[PDB]
């Protein structure tokens, strides 16, 4: 149905197989026109996530763009603890870090890269240089499709991204059928990461922190049930 | 009577050497064992979690302060630091902001409490009126911080209800600068709102102060229209430890309560746009500033000269008032008038446990907070129009008429005596 | 004598007082780096007569559009009646009427004015900024912030913004650039 | 005796319904109208100093944070951008700079004034105690506040300062680390301390509020050995007005001459090295922290094993106790007996008016302290290191040994009577 | 003598002609190597110091290096907004906003700027790429010039900068003999005013104050001497 | 019963306020992002062998200075004796005595101690930067902070600092190059 992620819920914490394809994904399809400024890479071996080797996270760090310094310009080697780079502008788009929170979030990734389908019957000839999606709502519309108030009689708008992949367009080290379908949920989940790193931890906490607090309240209710007993008795 | 039983320093000699700083007995004789009624309900438990709740606030914000850059060009990245590297980050700030949440909700129900048990009647104007003050401060303090993260709501948040100021005539644009340090909001606000964010939980403390010296030295209101009979009062056992445990247990459940929000349902009672860095070249849908200022933003954005009930119309009598300045006053009247309830209501009576109709106004004064709640965030278009009228309306017919009204024509009740109430 | 100095002596104190605290509320304005507040020189430079361009100045966007003939003829048709600010908010100019005339611009340093209209992007209401691109219901400009509609040349319409678009003082660079300021 | 006076609230309507609150009451009462004796000379007025200065420099913190911004890469620009754009900025950051330095040598007379006329002395020893919590808190915030400007001195100042705490065993890294956030200084040492800065001084204002409750339920010490006779009273005028006006007197010409520095002298007390940005890289010559942590600073770097009196030698004996641990112990140990004066001095007696070889004690004692002063500036090579040595060695023996003696055998002096000293 | 400024004292609101050919020598000669971050072009024309003509400034600043940007990277038109420009490295030295602090000031620039005599009769060859200066402290020494124990025995060191002026190096257009010494001394003033602007404001405030508080001062202790004589009239 | 129930109650109290308090004492301490605390490759690239050599890394400086042979005979005729600290603080192998031999530096991926050391620029008195270039009263290195001297070697001398200059962990990258970590 709804296709829920492992973390939608009280538990689950972040399937790191789901992560690594979504990173597979991700550094070979989106980082061509995105970013995530606002993610170290060394969090590629912090827990939670992708756990990934230390010395293959160098390795990808150093074979990424150039950023260059904050006191001597001079183009570097781009260590680890540096961010990820940005993708700015001409024919770029905004910054995937906490996407996934600026919209239930990552459901709209996944129901967004899922559907571009062809234009409809109401204007097939289109946009040029914009294209079709089902689910986009803050895109332009043609006033072919618009009703009579100016609101449109299409689900989505169009969008300016283009389709992002096609039946077959990466393989999986691990070996798993590649459709778009289960490219959208893992990238969707490695989003999901790079916005809530810290969401197991957030989880743990709120079991513990039940648990306390409900044994607190419970003796607290037998003191009070006690101290009050001498004057609730007669009635 | 009003037995303070000051302990008179006979417990040894480590009490009788206190006689230098007397603190101790500060705390027994007063804060500690002050006679208060048995007919307690639940209703008066929550100042306890505004305290501890207000501690809450301020021991997170002085952690956060170690971490958060004041700047345009370092306030997100550095609440990213935050939430990512810090060893506990994410529970700080979701403490934080959400505790806000809960703080106005307490607040919410200690005012609505007080309004039904006649707290706000003789003699305890003094306690409303620091509590009117206090909400004010509080309400101020809570908007200065959610511009801090200097994501996309701040800014334009911001940008309105600094534009109020700015709409009233002759000294708005004068204001509106002396405010935000400059022609329009940039780093210049941000260091004013983080300073001043930084210190008013303080005043808010010591008002909290006299808050509590007040009803310490006025008693506890009680469920019913009578006082603790000081004349020895077998009745008002003391605080500690009874009411103590029994305030403690309340808090415990709503300390659990917000903690599963905390970990399970955080980024609930935001708003997304806050998550996307400010662009002053473009505006997002629906700004919907937060839901504790919705009740104000719908009194102010409901006058606006369209229905046949418009007193904007008749206002422009006079070429000043137009109608954002109506607004204004309105949303200002609609404190004013909760401030000024004390001398509005005239009747020598007390808690609407016996003046039934006033138990149904009360409600439907309820029911019309909630809806203005609900209001503030749907746009302007018919018929929430028509909506948000009426209940601004009704708001002020009830602080201004309906109470009077009662106090002369609402007594059909056998009041009760002996606030010794063992049913 | 008593009243005299005592009197004299308290007026003192006040006048040192107020005189140490009129500063504290001196340092909250506009400080000297935002005393400049100068101008812009935009350049047209073709980018496609009819859709929108925007710059920013002054900490707030700067508005210049070019014209669409059913935007143009839509503007010329509006009579003064029913139009609730007819002062032509255009700061180049006097206090004459709302008129499309008067409130279009300059003439490339030719003659004409139906064709550009740069106004500053901020709404009069409290200072959002209305989206563009032919929106709202009049076929011109809407605020998201409280719904106020404006019309093709920027006269405010439909909403509680009690005044139109104001227009900053511009003049052109013989026909392809613009001056803010 | 001891006449409190509450005024009976019998003014009039106004008076007899603030029974609802009973602030004015407190004030009048105790506040104003506190009797103080009529022996006070020119050295009982630093305390109103040091409130005012105190709330100067608040007043003057909150208005600079609204321009700095704490980050190594904007606190210098911030700091020029005050000093130049800001109307006022340069006022308020000499007032601030400067008014510390008024501050600690206020209090430096508060203290003094008090070690000769026995104001330790029993019955009060809660005002002692407290005054020195509150000295070692404002001597930290002085501290976390010299760093803010992010220059050259700023550094390595909290370098060494913070170098201290790991100088101790087994806790010592851990606790730098802790404090640092992280091995050495950098961005977050400069958001805990601007954090910390701007939250202490309010801990003051409760300490100092604790200050005053001590002293005005214990009387005020006098020039004389002497109480206010409570049993009525023709001695001890009250406070207002004339005690009042005095000390505002005093205060007007320090204010005056606190001016004219900060116009014409403001650069004096200074390092110009603090207006130059930091290099981790190039330390400067002669750090010279401070004034008002010289003494300490010297007692300090005085053990170092380079002496006939080197106690160092002898302290290895236990493996773990190395210079440095030595150092820090004797600073610590330099306070502590400081604060636990009051239990060495074994006299039944009081102000050293009527005690002549404490004069003399005591006079050398402040050479010390000037002496002190004077040494933590200049390096270490001979002949210095013997004149601090001597120098701590002798504010260790007043006040370890030479006040038992002195209260055993120094009382050949008449004692006054009657405080109502009408010579 | 001592050759005293304008401003050492209780008066002397910078002599501004003297700043005005201070200017003429700092960026025609100094601004070379040295830089002034710390310094706004708008305020040339502030009251105080040089108050020059507004058009002037930007005509100056728009002849100056290029100082890209903050958002777009591009190379502008350095506005007078901006700072004056940075001479970081490469035979360059250090910035002079508040030089004139960091050292009685002045003084050591006038008498510092004064003296890069030959070197003297104790190491005549010198030293290859570094230059003599009779005042400069914090500069090395050969060992032929050390005493015994590492202590030079020369008044100065050896300082990086070479000799910035020789006997006319610039026209005033005031009319004044330019020689070395008039404009050691404008630069210095010039230097004072980049590190203390607000100098007059200062003094004028602090004039103010002193008379106030004076003034409050003799009527407190004329209300002292009232209220406490019935006490103080018998002894 | 009561005793158990009120102790109990008061434990389980005292448990959950020492959890809360925790953590307001972690976030404190050094962050993930100061964690890393990683490398760095300095290379040497004929700096004039002699004077000195130093870069940043760690938030501290790493000194890497050449030999100059009377710098050099200065320290191998320095025997055990009156040195303060005997242990060799490097850290590239064990607590061998504070020795020239030992106490240089690797050598080149050749066979050669006495021409170079590369030692941490850090005052192990409270953390100062020693001045370079000969100076002190042992040719070597002088803290200004509190006036503390270093030998050629870098091993304390005349001052209150107690142990010598360590050397952190570092080996050649053959013939050109250092490896800092
Ligand atoms: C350029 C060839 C792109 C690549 C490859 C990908 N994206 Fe992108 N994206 C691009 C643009 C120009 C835009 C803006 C669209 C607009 O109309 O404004 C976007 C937008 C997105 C969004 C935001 C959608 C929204 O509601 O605002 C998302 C969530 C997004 N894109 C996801 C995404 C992913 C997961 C990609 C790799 C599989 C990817 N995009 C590639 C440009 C380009
Ligand atoms: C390069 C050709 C220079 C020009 C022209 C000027 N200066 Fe300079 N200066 C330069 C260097 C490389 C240094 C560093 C010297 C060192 O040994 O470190 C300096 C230094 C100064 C200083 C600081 C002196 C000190 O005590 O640290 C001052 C005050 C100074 N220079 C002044 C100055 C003036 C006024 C100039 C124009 C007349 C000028 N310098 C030109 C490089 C160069
Ligand atoms: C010691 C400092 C401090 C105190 C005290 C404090 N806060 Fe804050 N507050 C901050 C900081 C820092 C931020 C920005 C970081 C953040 O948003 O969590 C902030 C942000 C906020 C936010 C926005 C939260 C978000 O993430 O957008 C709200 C709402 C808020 N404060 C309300 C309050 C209220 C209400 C009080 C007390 C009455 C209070 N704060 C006390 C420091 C403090
Ligand atoms: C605008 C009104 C208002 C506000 C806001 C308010 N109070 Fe009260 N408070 C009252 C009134 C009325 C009473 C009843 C006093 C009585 O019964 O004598 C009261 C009572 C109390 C009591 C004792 C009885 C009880 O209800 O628990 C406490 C404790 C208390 N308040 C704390 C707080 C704190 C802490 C805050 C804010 C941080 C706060 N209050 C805000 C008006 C207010
Ligand atoms: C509300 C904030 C605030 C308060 C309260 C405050 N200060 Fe500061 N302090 C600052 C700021 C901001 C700076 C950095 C700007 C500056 O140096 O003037 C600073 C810097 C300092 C400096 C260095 C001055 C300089 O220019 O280098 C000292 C010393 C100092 N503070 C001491 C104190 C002491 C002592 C107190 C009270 C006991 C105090 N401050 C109260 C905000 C404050
Ligand atoms: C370490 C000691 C110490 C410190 C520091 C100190 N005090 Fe006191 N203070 C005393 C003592 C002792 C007395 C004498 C009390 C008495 O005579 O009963 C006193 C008395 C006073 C008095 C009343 C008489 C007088 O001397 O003026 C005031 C007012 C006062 N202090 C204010 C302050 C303030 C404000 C501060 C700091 C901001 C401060 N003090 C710091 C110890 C201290
Ligand atoms: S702000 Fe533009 S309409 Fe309300
Ligand atoms: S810090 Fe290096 S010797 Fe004191």
């Amino acid at each position: 149905p709804d296709h829920a992620f492992s973390f939608e819920g009280i538990f689950g914490k972040y399937d790191q197989a789901q992560l690594r394809r979504g990173f597979q994904v991700y550094n070979e399809v989106c980082s061509a026109c995105h970013g995530m400024k606002f993610v170290p890479i060394r969090t590629l071996a912090d827990d939670g996530g992708p756990q990934l080797d230390p010395t293959f996270v160098r390795e990808y760090a150093a074979g990424l763009d150039t950023i260059i310094d904050k006191d001597s310009g001079e183009e570097r080697d781009r260590k680890e603890t540096d961010m990820f780079p940005t993708r700015v502008g001409d024919g770029m788009g905004p910054d995937l870090s906490v996407m996934a929170k600026a919209r239930g979030g990552p459901e709209y990734i996944y129901n967004y890269v899922i559907g571009f389908e062809e234009n409809p019957e109401c204007a097939p000839e289109g946009i040029d240089g914009y294209y079709y999606n089902k689910t986009f709502q803050i895109g332009g519309v043609p006033d072919t499709c618009k009703d009579a108030a100016g609101v449109k009689i299409t689900h989505g708008s169009w969008a300016r991204m283009p389709p992002p992949l096609v039946d077959d367009q990466v393989t999986y080290e691990d070996g798993t059928p590649a459709t778009v379908d289960q490219m959208a949920q893992d990238v969707s989940a490695f989003l999901m990461w790079a916005a809530e790193p810290k969401l197991v931890a957030r989880k743990q906490m709120g079991l513990v922190a039940m648990v306390m607090l409900g044994l607190l309240s419970v003796m607290l209710y037998l003191t009070n049930k006690r101290l009050w007993a001498p004057y609730k008795g007669h009635k | 009577s009003g037995i303070p039983h000051d302990h008179y320093e006979p417990k040894t000699g480590i009490e009788k050497w206190l006689h230098d700083r007397l603190p101790i007995v500060g705390l027994v004789y007063d804060t500690i064992m002050i006679p208060t009624p048995k007919n307690l309900n639940w209703w008066w438990i929550w100042g306890i979690v505004l305290a501890f709740t207000l501690v809450l606030q301020i021991v997170t914000g002085i952690v956060l302060a170690m971490h958060y850059t004041p700047h345009v060009d370092l306030a997100f990245a550095s609440v990213e630091h935050i939430m990512r590297d810090v060893n506990g980050g994410w529970a700080m700030r979701y403490i934080h902001a959400n505790g806000a949440s809960l703080f106005f909700l307490a607040v919410y129900i200690h005012i609505f409490r007080g309004l039904y048990y006649g707290s706000y009647k003789a003699p305890r104007e003094i306690t409303w009126i620091v509590g009117m003050v206090i909400y004010l401060l509080m309400m101020g303090t809570a908007f200065m911080g959610y511009v801090l993260p200097w994501g996309q709501m701040s800014f334009w948040g911001a940008t309105v209800i600094t534009g109020l100021f700015g709409a009233i005539p002759g000294i708005g644009p004068s204001i509106q600068a002396w405010l935000l340090g400059g022609p329009a909001v940039d780093n210049a606000t941000l260091n004013r709102f983080f300073s001043l964010h930084y210190l008013l939980p303080f005043v808010i403390a010591a008002l909290v102060a006299i808050h509590i010296w007040a009803f310490h030295t006025t008693g506890n209101n009680n469920p019913t229209g009578v006082e603790v009979r000081r004349t020895a009062e077998k009745d008002t056992l003391p605080f500690w430890p009874y009411f103590v445990i029994k305030d403690l247990f309340a808090l415990a459940l709503v300390l659990l309560g917000f903690f599963a929000v905390v970990a399970y349902m955080p980024n609930y009672l935001g708003h997304p746009d806050n998550y996307v860095q400010a662009n002053p070249l473009s505006t997002p849908a629906h700004i919907v500033p937060e839901w504790y200022f919705l009740p104000f933003y719908a009194i102010l954005r409901a006058f606006a000269a369209d229905v046949w009930v418009v007193i904007l119309v008749d206002g422009l009598t006079f070429g000043i008032v137009d109608a954002k300045f109506f607004g204004v006053i309105a949303m200002f009247g609609a404190i004013a008038v909760m401030a000024l309830a004390p001398w509005l209501d005239t009747s020598k009576v007390r808690s609407g446990a016996y003046r039934p109709k006033f138990r149904m106004w009360f409600w439907f004064l309820v029911l019309d907070f909630v809806v203005l709640t609900w209001v503030g965030a749907m746009p302007t278009e018919y018929p929430y129009d028509w909506i948000s009228l009426i209940a601004s309306t009704y708001w002020f017919a009830y602080f201004l008429v309906i109470l009077p009204l009662l106090g002369a024509t609402e007594k059909p009740e056998p009041i009760p005596a002996s606030i010794e109430e063992d049913f | 004598r008593r009243d005299f100095l005592y009197h004299a002596t308290a007026a003192t104190g006040v006048v040192v007082t107020g005189a140490a605290v009129w500063p504290l509320i001196n340092q909250m304005n506009a400080s000297a780096d935002v005393k400049a507040m100068a101008s812009i020189f935009v350049d047209v430079s073709a980018v496609e007569v009819g859709t929108q361009l925007t710059v920013k100045w002054r900490g707030k966007p700067v508005f210049i559009r070019r014209r669409d003939e059913k935007d143009i003829e839509l503007a010329r048709s509006v009579p003064l009646g029913a139009l609730r600010d007819t002062s032509a908010e255009n700061a180049n100019k006097p206090g004459a009427e709302a008129t499309d005339e008067n409130r279009t611009l300059p003439a490339f340093d030719g003659t004409n004015t139906g064709e550009w209209l740069v106004m500053l992007g901020v709404c009069t209401h409290l200072g959002c900024v209305p989206m563009g691109d032919k929106s709202g219901d009049f076929g011109g400009w809407f605020c998201p912030c409280h719904g106020s509609h404006y019309d093709s040349a920027g006269r405010i319409r439909k909403g509680p913004a009690p005044r139109n678009l104001d227009i900053p003082v511009a003049a052109f660079v013989d026909e392809t650039t613009i001056k803010l300021g």
